[PDB]
Parts: C-alpha cells; structure tokens; sequence
DNA sequence: ATCAATATCCACCTGCAGATTCTACCAAAAGTGTATTTGGAAACTGCTCCATCAAAAGGCATGTTCAGCTGAATTCAGCTGAACATGCCTTTTGATGGAGCAGTTTCCAAATACACTTTTGGTAGAATCTGCAGGTGGATATTGAT
DNA sequence: ATCAATATCCACCTGCAGATTCTACCAAAAGTGTATTTGGAAACTGCTCCATCAAAAGGCATGTTCAGCTGAATTCAGCTGAACATGCCTTTTGATGGAGCAGTTTCCAAATACACTTTTGGTAGAATCTGCAGGTGGATATTGAT
C-alpha cells in the first residue's frame, strides 16, 4: 500500500516528497511531483547499470565497479553529456591514442 | 540514521541485471548520481516556479525541468517514465 | 636489448589508460594539501576520505589537462608537451 | 613538498592523458598548477569547516568545495 | 502596474562616489542586473550553507561565509568590513 | 518610525531585502541581521563598480555613464573580472587588445 | 507571413568579418564564414529551446526577454541589461 | 599613385575601429529573420517581444567575438596569422563546447 | 620484404582473504483516516505592444580584379628528452596508545513568525533640464612609393 | 631621408531625445503585541585522527648514451586583402488592427494539519563467495640483421 508500489516504482516515492518538501524549493508540493520526480530518477539509474553491467560481464566479474560506470558513462553520447562535468572517483579514463602519436 | 539510495539502487540492478552485483565504491557512486539529478531536477523545478509566480512544484514543472535538463533521448524516455508513474499512480 | 624512443611511452599510455589506480604517492600528496590548509586555518585535522577525495579530484583534474594540452601541441605540429600548451589550455579554459 | 609530487609521477598522469613525449619545463609548470588548484578547492573546503564550527575538515566538505568550483565528484558522500 | 528595482538606491551610491556623474538608463539596467544577481548568489550559498549545517535559518553567519566563498580575495575582506560594521551599528538600536 | 535602512546606516533598503529572503525559499527561517549584511555587501559592490566605471567616464571626457564604461571599469579590473567572468554587459564592446605577432614587423 | 527560409545565409561575410575583428583576428581563411553560420546556428538552437521551454511553460504565446535571459543563465552564458 | 594600402594595415585599421566601439555588428532584420526560423520550427506561431530579439543578438554577438578571440590563440599558437575552421574546433573542443 | 632473438601483453589457473550478501531486531519514517483551508484555474476584460505594412534614401553587400605575402612543403642538424642500469632513501605498512572532538543530549533565554494597524518611502507619470550625438573644421600622425 | 595621400585626432556648436526632477497616491515597510521556535551552553559519551614508533620493499634519483624531434632556413604557388563599381535591401518612421498579456473575482480540486497505526530501512553481526595476487606459457609485437 505504499506511493512507491501505488505508482509501479522501485524509488522510493515517500521520501522523495520529504527531501523535496525540506529542501527549501518551494511553499508546497504536489502530490504528483514526487512520483515524476521518483520515476525519472529510477529511469536514469536503470539506463546507466543497464550499460556498466554489459561494461562488467564484457570483462568476467559478477560485479559493477566504478571503472564500469565510467566506461559506461563515457561510451554513451547523451550521459557523457548529462555527467559533463562530473567526475567518478576510480573512473579512469577512455583509452585513446591521437592517431599521429602512433607508429609507422 | 545515515540514509542513502542503496536499497533501491540495488532493486533496479535486480530487475535489469539479475546476475551482477555492485561494489561498496561503485555504489558510492550511484548515491552521488542520485542526489546530483535531484538536486538538478528540483531546483530547475523551483526557479521555474518562483518565475511564474507560484508556490506549488507540481509534476508539470519537474517535466519542464527534465525537458530542460536531459539531452534529447534522455529527455523524452524519462518524461515517457514519469508521466506513466503519475498515471499508474492517480489510477489506482 | 634497447627499445627505440617512444615505444616505451605509447606503452606507458596504454597501461595506465587501462587503469584507475591513483598515480601520485600518497604520503607526499598528503603532506601537502596539509601544508597548503595551514596558511587559511591552523591546527587543522583531516579525515581521510577527505584527502582521498582531493586526490582523486587533483588527479583527474590533471589528466585531464594533460589532454587538452597534448590536443594544443598536435595543433602546433609537435608531439611534445610544453609549458605554453598547458597555458594555451589554461587560457581558452578561463582558468585565466 | 610540493617537489613531493615528483617527475615520474608527473609522468604517469600525463600517459593517462594520452601524452607520448614530455618536456623538461612541463614538471614545475605542472606543480604549479597543481598549487593552484589545491590552494582554491581548500580555501573553500576549509570555508566550510570553519563555518560548521569544526576542526576536522571532511569529506563532505571537499566535496562541496569541489561543486562550488565546477568539478563535481561522485563517490564520497555526494 | 507597479515595477520595484534598485534603481533609486543605485542613483544615491552614484551621487556619493561621483556627485558630478549621471547614468544612462541601460547602464541602470546593467546595474539592477548586477545587484539582483549577486543577491541570488550569495543567497543561494547561504541557503545551501544552512542546509548543509542542518539548520533552519539563514543568519549574518551564513551571509558572510557565502561572502567569503563567492567574492574574490580583496573584494571579499571589504564586503565583510561594511557587512560586520553595519550588523553592529544596527543591533546598536 | 525608523527604517531599517536608515537603523544600520545603509542606502540600500533593508526592509526589501529581507521580504525578498523571505518570499525566495532560502531558508524557513531569517535572522535580523541577514537583509542588514547582505544589503550592505549589494551597497558596497555597486559602489565599487560606479567609482571605477565613473572614472572610466571621465578618461572619456563624459558626465554619463554608459555600458561601455561599465565593461571597461569591470575588465580593466583583476578581481571584478573575475566575479563577472562568465557575465556579458549588453553594449559593453570589449578591451583594445591586439596581440603583439600580428603588428607590422 | 512569407515562409522563412535560408536565413543563416543572412549572417554575411562582412558581419562575420567584422566579429571578428572586434576579436582581433587579422586574417581569415576562406572556410571560416560557413563555419561561423554554423556554430552561430547550434548556439541559437540552444538558446532559442530553452527560451521556448520557459515561454511553453507559462501558457504563453510570446517570447519575452525573461525567457531569453533565464536560457542565457541556464547555458552559462548570463546576460545582463535585461532583466527589466 | 594611385594609392593602395599594403596587405593587413586596413584589417589592424579594423581591429582598431570595432575594438573601440560596441554597436552590434549584425544587421538587424536578417538577424531577427535568423531568430524567428529557428523558433518556428521549435514552436509554431511564437510572438517575440522586440528586447527578446535584441537579447539574443547582444549574447549571440559577444558569444562569437569570444569565441574568435580564442580561435585567434589557436592560431598563433600554429604559428599562422589567419584563423582556419582547425582553430574554431580545437577552441570549441577545449572549452567543452564539443567532445 | 623475412628470419632470429628478446621482451611484454593477457588469457587462465588456484586458494584464500576480505568484501558482499544475508538475517533479524526496532525506532523512525511512511501511511491512513478525518477534518479543514486555500493557491490558482477559469472566466472575463482592459489596453499594451506586437505583426505588418508603406515609402524613401543611402548605407552597405556583392562580385571582380590583381598581386602581396602567407601557409605549406622541404631539408637538416643541433641537442633535447627517451631508454636504461644502478644504488639508495622515502614511502608503505604495522601497531598501539590517548586525546582531541565530533556528536549527542536536555534546555530556557533570546530570537523570530504572524495578524492588525498605521505610517511613509517608492513608483508612475507628467514637467523640466541638458549631455552629447552628429555635424563641420583644420591640426597631426601614419603609411607607403620614390 | 622626403613627400603626397589618407586616416585619425581634436577642438567648437547646438537642440532634441534621453535623463533628471517633481508630485501625489498607495503598497508595503515599521510598530505593537504575542505565540512559537531555536540554537547556543552545560555536561557528557565513544570514536576517528594524530603521533611516535620501527623495519623494509620498491619506487625514485642519478649518470650515460644517442635516436630523432624541433625549429631554423629557404622557396614559391596561389589564397586572401585592398579597392572599386553597382545596386539591392536594410533602416527609419508612422499607421493601424487585434492578439494576447495582465489585472480581478469567484470557488473548488488539491493542498496542508493532525492523531494515530503500520511498515520500512538502517544496522550490525553470521554465513557466503568474488576476485586479487601471484604464478605461467603462449600470443603478439618490437628491433636488429639482412
Ligand atoms: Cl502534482
Ligand atoms: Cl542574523
Ligand atoms: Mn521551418
Ligand atoms: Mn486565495
Ligand atoms: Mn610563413
Ligand atoms: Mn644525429
Ligand atoms: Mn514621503
Ligand atoms: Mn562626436
Ligand atoms: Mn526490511
Ligand atoms: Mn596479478
């Protein structure tokens, strides 16, 4: 019987409404903004572990580490361009050579 | 005491990825994801509340404010998930 | 056995590329963001996620200027790196 | 201490950032810029212990003091 | 219609640094974009500083370290000066 | 009936300020003392800037200052520059500046 | 009101000349113009979805200039003169 | 003579003459024209407040100027006085306008 | 070109240590039912200000010619920076005690919100004041051909 | 080492569009009283963080040698600047019709408030089990000698 359930999401629709009444945004909130709010967040988080779980079996562990995620994030076009200037802790980079640097 | 999104980033991992687990670090990272997007998205929602005179975020300005903030795909799947959340949501 | 000139450092590119472990030693990075916190605030205690988390801000920080200066000596025909490509970088990023 | 971060280390973050060959000056203009960016992201990590009232600078606020400049970390409480 | 901006306030420090200079309406323009976006700013930081420390008002305290973390070097000491010197005098009755 | 203003010594208005603390959602709360430091900080920014860009006004033999005095007051100076580095002044122009390499040898 | 059409070619070789004189550039190489009216075009787009962004958003028919400059603020790029 | 300045003294005469003043160095109406093709096809039938399009030109202006300010940089840093399409994208790409 | 010799990835083990995951308990937060208020949408309308046109005039875009001098290509050698061996000192790793200090309570005295009421500074508009734009001179550099 | 050509600078001049002052109403500050919250001030915990310790590996400092990159020198085809004729189309100034901001009123779907019940999520140990550190031995690549 929970908002979460009610509105068929995993993010948790209550406390999303708690931190968005508390964090100083506006006079009041509606009670379908959290939902959007939680539902959006859920899309983007399963779309990147959708790519840095292929990123992990792509290299035989069972488990997603911070390389994955940034390889993951850097691979895909629009989140390089959502997390632009954001950097993941232990991320490494993108191996790239410019071409003129290499042999022959 | 100390909250974080970990349960629930771990309950989307499940459903796309039944195999993969996550490391302590890794998780790390996707908490620092959830809170920046929020933190984004809600304050794109307030400013855009405050100039059309309002004191009410509402779900039509955190669509706005995804619409202003995600590039493109991004933009139109997550307004895609949000409107069906509020829909599934308001029906039953 | 004598490898030619460059082969070691295209080498060197491609392992650590591959990695993401931090690339300075720890104690010298820590004796000095101390030494730099002293002249804004004394008798200053760290944690040290704190300093894990400045080292891997400085370092990413780092390699990626390292990148924008390599693309400004490219532009100028060269293959090495020098203290006007950093400061061409520097300069078109408004870090000046 | 600031010769502490030493030549090969120089190095290595320069290979990460794809650089093949390396001249002799770039070393002491790289440590300098290394002072510059340790110097603003701890004048303002420091800003917000002292005004938390504390000793002990923390994470949270290197982190903050890193959004605050534009270089936004992911991994240590935010 | 009833349209509030800095403009009068900005008149008078203009008549005090210069009594014998005028100003152009765009140039009051660029003035009340000025003020009104460092008021967001500082007050911006102030709000996240506040929040941050868990603490539900924004006081002096938070306005001047918003201060410190916004302005540059120089700058940021002589803004602090006329803020402390007048919380003073006004706390002064 | 005294202003606040005229309380903390201040020509910027300490009474709008507050209101607009108040209606912005910064905080539930607002102490006394924030409209009065912060109007203050508005007052002394905005004085800084007319000293340097009255000057600039005079340089050019003008009574009125325009925009272009404005952005040649902000450029000219290191630390104004920097505060307003990502900012544009609508009809500011920029500063005379031609590098060196390109005048006649 | 006739179709607009083409209207990048508008931004002419003198005008683009002239920016970036105003830039200090000295010499320009033949390419550039077409480059110009290209990177002026992604900017403007950018801009310009923004700003209708915010006048959709207020039920509005009319771009204002609060539109144009809430866009500017959101893409680093503040404006100030504008703010009415 | 008849008489011819030499190549470059007329473009530092430029320089010099759009360096000190601060009129806008498109023509009005095409740019305007420019404005209204590009919202059409984002929104049909939009309506424009005449300083909505003067915004626009002022940032749009001062974005360009920049950015050839920087391509200029680039140039000099090839040891070349003329700015190639080479110089706008390395100014792009290091500004992070551009991956 | 290819053959021979040397050196480096990197795919593939195993046996743990350690880091995840798995369980159970429980305060703090989410949910609920019930009552009550209110922001803001809907309708209605005044009246900016936007779209569009008209016309005349000349500022400026275009296209062309012609050649100055810039960029592009090429050669080359001085010498800078890569590779490598070797000897050493700084960092890494460990532990162990203690203390500096977060972080937490329970707290009232001070401080802040809020409804009413009254006072007045601030704004819109019409009335007045006046820089300086935009002309018209020559005075002075500045450039480029002899 | 001098002069024609040309652009740039510098004054003075004025009336008119743009700024400054005037004025009278009124929205929103200030005053008052009172209900509610806060956050600094007291005495505590129990940690993380600092400080010596101290031995030892491996990462760095150093000196030698020379490959080959950088930049200096030189040459020249042809791109781009300067100048000019030509005439299109921007600019300026009003006109006017009406779209659609923006201002008021009404009143309800939706928000807050509050007392109580249920369930969730954080946590911290027990019970897994992943992947790191080493080995190795073949894959692949580089470098010298032809
Ligand atoms: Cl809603
Ligand atoms: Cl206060
Ligand atoms: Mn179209
Ligand atoms: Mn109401
Ligand atoms: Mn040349
Ligand atoms: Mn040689
Ligand atoms: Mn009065
Ligand atoms: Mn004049
Ligand atoms: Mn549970
Ligand atoms: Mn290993």
């Amino acid at each position: 019987k929970t908002r979460s359930s009610r509105a068929g999401l995993q993010f948790p629709v209550g406390r999303v409404h708690r931190l968005l009444r508390k964090g100083n945004y506006s006079e009041r909130v509606g009670a379908g903004a959290p939902v959007y709010l939680a539902a959006v967040l859920e899309y983007l988080t399963a779309e990147i572990l959708e790519l840095a779980g292929n990123a992990a079996r792509d290299n035989k562990k069972t488990r997603i580490i911070p390389r994955h995620l940034q390889l993951a994030i850097r691979n895909d076009e629009e989140l390089n361009k959502l997390l632009g200037r954001v950097t993941i802790a232990q991320g490494g980079v993108l191996p790239n050579i410019q071409a003129v640097l290499l042999p022959k | 005491r100390k909250e974080s999104y970990s349960i629930y980033v771990y309950k989307v991992l499940k459903q796309v990825h039944p195999d993969t687990g996550i490391s302590s670090k890794a998780m790390g990272i996707m908490n620092s994801f959830v809170n920046d997007i929020f933190e984004r998205i809600a304050g794109e929602a307030s400013r855009l509340a405050h100039y059309n005179k309002r004191s009410t975020i509402t779900s039509r300005e955190i669509q706005t404010a995804v619409r202003l903030l995600l590039p493109g795909e991004l933009a139109k799947h997550a307004v895609s998930e949000g409107t069906k959340a509020v829909t599934k949501y308001t029906s039953a | 056995h004598r490898y030619r000139p460059g082969t070691v450092a295209l080498r060197e590119i491609r392992r650590y590329q591959k990695s993401t472990e931090l690339l300075i030693r720890k104690l010298p990075f820590q004796r000095l963001v101390r030494e730099i916190a002293q002249d804004f605030k004394t008798d200053l205690r760290f944690q040290s996620s704190a300093v894990m988390a400045l080292q891997e801000a400085s370092e990413a920080y780092l390699v990626g200027l390292f990148e924008d200066t390599n693309l400004c000596a490219i532009h100028a025909k060269r293959v090495t790196i020098m203290p006007k490509d950093i400061q061409l970088a520097r300069r078109i990023r408004g870090e000046r | 201490n600031i010769q502490g971060i030493t030549k090969p280390a120089i190095r290595r973050l320069a290979r990460r950032g794809g650089v093949k060959r390396i001249s002799g000056l770039i070393y002491e203009e790289t440590r300098g810029v290394l002072k510059v960016f340790l110097e603003n992201v701890i004048r303002d990590a420091v800003t917000y212990t002292e005004h938390a009232k504390r000793k002990t600078v923390t994470a949270m606020d290197v982190v903050y003091a890193l959004k605050r400049q534009g270089r936004t970390l992911y991994g240590f409480g935010g």
